[PDB]
């Protein structure tokens, strides 16, 4: 009963953000809260971020 | 009974991307209130220029190869998002590369141009696997402030672009590590004035006391709707 039959394959890229699903390896898990900006970061005493 | 002004005393190069900046004299309890404000201005508001387009000739998509190249296009849009490069004069700019034989391609195989230069001629591009084997692309470059990702831009205008301009996103701030210090200032009247040391870490693109400048200037004005109210 079919004649032709055409596919199509889309690609879709996706970046982290509130909502999704985080974990380690030894059970701990949690949902992502809060993207905040660079600088309300706690700081070490040389300025590396965390 | 008037406060003391501080000053831009001196400036120490230790390398081309880290630097070092020291003002004095201040009063007690101003080395906290000016060290943190401009530690906040410095690491979100300062301008840079950014790569934003690529062009490459017989390519469609990012998700592609090319015979001869041994990198997938995602990894050299990927290394193209990480060029520094300094425009003088203007606001936009296209640049140019034309490459063949065996061996890598870098930033120093970009075409000359007036007003445009590379601070890092060493950077890595490509590499090129074959003798038969050529590129050629032909690369955006804008200025402005902030993070923008290609998603966003690509809802500015709707128009038609032709199958073949790929988008990278652009992070524009050119400074990326600020630390500061406050010490006992040596001034031979008092005892009671201290000095504050700022220690700078950038991707060149920009100088340190112009940094400063501006981050003052954008702070003055911010307080204007404060020191003349309603």
């Amino acid at each position: 009963g079919v004649l032709k039959i055409v596919k199509v394959y889309l690609a879709v890229k996706r970046r982290i953000q509130p909502g999704d699903k985080m974990a380690g390896r030894h059970g701990n898990k949690g949902v992502i809260s809060k993207i905040n900006p660079i600088e309300d970061m706690p700081y070490d005493e040389n300025g590396t971020p965390v | 009974t008037e406060f003391l002004k501080p000053r831009l005393v001196d400036i120490e190069q230790v390398s081309s991307t880290h630097a070092k900046v020291t003002l004095e004299p201040l009063e007690r309890g101003f080395g906290h209130t000016l060290g943190n404000a401009l530690r906040r201005i410095l690491l979100s508001s300062m301008p840079g220029c950014a790569v934003t387009e690529v062009e490459i000739d017989g390519v469609l998509h990012e998700y592609s190869t090319k015979e001869g190249v041994q990198e997938d296009i995602l990894e050299i849009l990927l290394n193209l998002k990480g060029l520094a490069v300094r425009v003088q004069g203007k606001d936009e700019v296209i640049l140019t590369l034309n490459k063949s034989g065996i061996g890598p391609v870098t930033a120093a195989d970009i075409t000359h141009d007036g007003d445009v230069e590379i601070v890092k001629p060493q950077h890595v591009i490509c590499h090129l696997t074959d003798e038969n084997a050529s590129i050629s692309m032909r690369i955006k470059v804008q200025r402005g402030r902030g993070y923008v990702p290609a998603s966003t831009r690509i809802h500015s205008e709707e128009d038609e672009r032709p199958i073949g301009r790929l988008l990278v996103d652009a992070c524009y701030s050119p400074v990326e590590r600020i630390a500061y210090n406050v010490e006992a200032a040596r001034v031979e009247q008092r005892t009671d004035l201290d000095k504050l040391v700022i220690e700078m870490e950038t991707n060149g693109t920009i100088d340190p006391e112009e940094a400063i400048r501006r981050a003052a200037t954008i702070l003055a004005e911010q307080l204007e709707a404060f020191v003349d109210l309603r």
